[PDB]
Protein backbone atom coordinates (compact mmCIF):
# COMPACT_ATOMS: atom_id res chain seq x y z
CA UNK A 1 0.00 0.00 0.00
CA UNK A 2 0.96 3.22 -0.84
CA UNK A 3 -0.06 6.87 -0.73
CA UNK A 4 -2.67 6.79 2.14
CA UNK A 5 -4.18 10.70 1.92
CA UNK A 6 -7.15 11.77 4.15
CA UNK A 7 -9.21 11.46 0.91
CA UNK A 8 -9.49 7.87 2.05
CA UNK A 9 -7.25 7.41 -1.22
CA UNK A 10 -4.49 5.01 -1.78
CA UNK A 11 -2.39 2.57 -4.19
CA UNK A 12 -1.71 -0.81 -4.31
CA UNK A 13 -0.17 -3.29 -5.72
CA UNK A 14 0.28 -7.74 -4.58
CA UNK A 15 3.18 -9.55 -5.07
CA UNK A 16 3.30 -13.74 -4.55
CA UNK A 17 4.22 -15.48 -1.29
CA UNK A 18 7.54 -15.66 -0.37
CA UNK A 19 8.79 -13.54 -3.44
CA UNK A 20 8.90 -9.96 -3.67
CA UNK A 21 10.59 -9.83 -7.24
CA UNK A 22 6.80 -11.46 -8.23
CA UNK A 23 4.19 -8.90 -9.19
CA UNK A 24 0.93 -9.94 -10.10
CA UNK A 25 0.03 -7.96 -13.43
CA UNK A 26 -2.54 -5.49 -13.03
CA UNK A 27 -5.53 -7.45 -15.51
CA UNK A 28 -5.36 -10.40 -12.69
CA UNK A 29 -5.96 -8.19 -9.89
CA UNK A 30 -8.64 -6.23 -11.46
CA UNK A 31 -10.14 -10.05 -12.44
CA UNK A 32 -9.76 -10.73 -8.74
CA UNK A 33 -11.53 -7.52 -7.74
CA UNK A 34 -14.41 -7.96 -10.32
CA UNK A 35 -14.82 -11.88 -8.71
CA UNK A 36 -14.75 -11.09 -5.14
CA UNK A 37 -16.41 -6.98 -5.07
CA UNK A 38 -19.87 -7.75 -3.37
CA UNK A 39 -17.82 -9.51 -0.70
CA UNK A 40 -15.05 -6.58 -0.41
CA UNK A 41 -17.37 -4.05 -0.51
CA UNK A 42 -19.97 -5.82 2.41
CA UNK A 43 -16.83 -6.29 4.81
CA UNK A 44 -16.78 -2.12 4.66
CA UNK A 45 -20.66 -1.19 4.52
CA UNK A 46 -19.43 0.14 0.90
CA UNK A 47 -21.47 0.20 -2.33
CA UNK A 48 -18.74 0.62 -5.01
CA UNK A 49 -19.51 3.86 -5.35
CA UNK A 50 -18.38 4.54 -1.81
CA UNK A 51 -15.31 1.83 -2.56
CA UNK A 52 -14.11 2.62 -5.84
CA UNK A 53 -10.74 0.99 -7.52
CA UNK A 54 -9.95 3.60 -10.38
CA UNK A 55 -9.65 1.28 -13.55
CA UNK A 56 -12.12 -1.00 -12.91
CA UNK A 57 -16.08 0.21 -13.75
CA UNK A 58 -18.92 -2.21 -12.14
CA UNK A 59 -20.93 -3.63 -14.53
CA UNK A 60 -23.64 -5.52 -13.17
CA UNK A 61 -26.63 -2.95 -13.60
CA UNK A 62 -29.78 -5.06 -14.85
CA UNK A 63 -33.01 -2.71 -15.07
CA UNK A 64 -36.29 -4.36 -15.57
CA UNK A 65 -40.04 -3.61 -13.82
CA UNK A 66 -42.98 -4.44 -16.78
CA UNK A 67 -42.70 -7.69 -18.53
CA UNK B 1 -58.96 18.38 -32.65
CA UNK B 2 -55.27 19.51 -31.08
CA UNK B 3 -56.88 19.25 -27.24
CA UNK B 4 -57.65 15.85 -27.58
CA UNK B 5 -54.07 14.59 -28.94
CA UNK B 6 -52.98 16.31 -25.95
CA UNK B 7 -55.32 14.47 -23.99
CA UNK B 8 -54.01 11.32 -25.80
CA UNK B 9 -50.45 12.08 -24.43
CA UNK B 10 -51.36 12.88 -20.84
CA UNK B 11 -53.49 9.78 -20.60
CA UNK B 12 -50.15 7.10 -22.22
CA UNK B 13 -48.17 9.38 -19.22
CA UNK B 14 -50.91 8.06 -16.78
CA UNK B 15 -50.97 4.47 -18.05
CA UNK B 16 -46.68 4.52 -17.69
CA UNK B 17 -47.38 5.27 -13.96
CA UNK B 18 -47.78 2.09 -12.40
CA UNK B 19 -43.83 1.08 -12.43
CA UNK B 20 -41.79 1.81 -8.63
CA UNK B 21 -39.14 3.36 -11.42
CA UNK B 22 -41.18 5.09 -13.18
CA UNK B 23 -40.64 4.51 -16.84
CA UNK B 24 -39.09 8.20 -17.38
CA UNK B 25 -36.64 7.69 -14.39
CA UNK B 26 -33.40 5.85 -16.06
CA UNK B 27 -31.56 5.40 -19.42
CA UNK B 28 -32.45 2.59 -21.60
CA UNK B 29 -29.33 0.66 -21.20
CA UNK B 30 -27.06 3.50 -22.09
CA UNK B 31 -28.34 5.06 -25.62
CA UNK B 32 -25.98 7.90 -26.93
CA UNK B 33 -28.95 10.19 -27.31
CA UNK B 34 -30.62 9.34 -24.55
CA UNK B 35 -26.96 9.36 -22.24
CA UNK B 36 -27.06 13.29 -23.71
CA UNK B 37 -29.74 15.38 -21.88
CA UNK B 38 -31.86 13.40 -19.74
CA UNK B 39 -34.03 10.08 -19.26
CA UNK B 40 -37.38 12.20 -19.40
CA UNK B 41 -36.50 14.43 -22.02
CA UNK B 42 -35.89 10.50 -24.11
CA UNK B 43 -38.69 8.91 -22.97
CA UNK B 44 -40.64 12.10 -24.26
CA UNK B 45 -39.13 12.50 -27.89
CA UNK B 46 -38.48 8.62 -28.21
CA UNK B 47 -39.91 6.44 -26.29
CA UNK B 48 -43.21 8.32 -26.55
CA UNK B 49 -43.22 10.49 -29.48
CA UNK B 50 -40.62 8.74 -31.93
CA UNK B 51 -40.30 12.01 -33.46
CA UNK B 52 -38.63 12.90 -36.17
CA UNK B 53 -36.39 15.89 -37.04
CA UNK B 54 -38.32 18.07 -39.67
CA UNK B 55 -42.08 18.82 -40.48
CA UNK B 56 -41.58 16.90 -44.35
CA UNK B 57 -40.53 13.60 -42.44
CA UNK B 58 -43.59 11.81 -41.63
CA UNK B 59 -43.83 7.59 -40.93
CA UNK B 60 -45.68 5.64 -39.96
CA UNK B 61 -48.58 5.58 -36.91
CA UNK B 62 -47.20 4.85 -33.80
CA UNK B 63 -49.59 2.16 -32.49
CA UNK B 64 -49.27 2.93 -28.90
CA UNK B 65 -50.37 6.60 -29.87
CA UNK B 66 -52.92 5.47 -31.79
C1 LIG C 1 10.36 -14.27 -8.35
O1 LIG C 1 9.68 -13.50 -9.33
C2 LIG C 1 10.55 -12.93 -10.34
C3 LIG C 1 9.68 -12.12 -11.26
O2 LIG C 1 8.76 -12.96 -11.96
C4 LIG C 1 11.31 -14.04 -11.06
O3 LIG C 1 12.22 -13.46 -11.98
C5 LIG C 1 12.01 -14.08 -13.26
O4 LIG C 1 12.09 -15.50 -13.16
C6 LIG C 1 11.85 -16.19 -14.40
C7 LIG C 1 11.93 -17.67 -14.10
O5 LIG C 1 13.21 -18.01 -13.57
C8 LIG C 1 12.86 -15.75 -15.46
O6 LIG C 1 12.54 -16.36 -16.70
C9 LIG C 1 12.80 -14.23 -15.62
O7 LIG C 1 13.77 -13.78 -16.55
C10 LIG C 1 13.03 -13.55 -14.27
N1 LIG C 1 12.98 -12.11 -14.43
C11 LIG C 1 12.00 -11.34 -13.94
C12 LIG C 1 10.71 -11.35 -14.70
O8 LIG C 1 12.16 -10.66 -12.93
C13 LIG C 1 12.07 -14.88 -10.05
O9 LIG C 1 12.75 -15.96 -10.68
C14 LIG C 1 11.12 -15.43 -8.99
N2 LIG C 1 11.87 -16.24 -8.05
C15 LIG C 1 11.35 -16.81 -6.96
C16 LIG C 1 12.31 -17.07 -5.84
O10 LIG C 1 10.16 -17.11 -6.88
C1 LIG D 1 -40.15 5.46 -35.37
O1 LIG D 1 -39.84 4.20 -34.80
C2 LIG D 1 -39.26 3.26 -35.72
C3 LIG D 1 -39.05 1.98 -34.96
O2 LIG D 1 -40.27 1.47 -34.44
C4 LIG D 1 -37.97 3.82 -36.31
O3 LIG D 1 -37.47 2.92 -37.29
C5 LIG D 1 -38.25 5.17 -36.95
O4 LIG D 1 -37.05 5.75 -37.45
C6 LIG D 1 -38.89 6.11 -35.94
N1 LIG D 1 -39.17 7.39 -36.57
C7 LIG D 1 -38.76 8.55 -36.05
C8 LIG D 1 -38.82 9.73 -36.96
O5 LIG D 1 -38.34 8.63 -34.90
Amino acid sequence: VANLKPRISFNFFVTAPKNVSDIIPRTEVEKAIRMSRSRINDAFRLNDNSLEFLGIQPTLGPPNQPP
Amino acid sequence: LYYNTIISWIMWYLFNSFQEPLPWSDCPLYVDECARSSPVDYFWYRETLNISTSISDSGSIQWWML
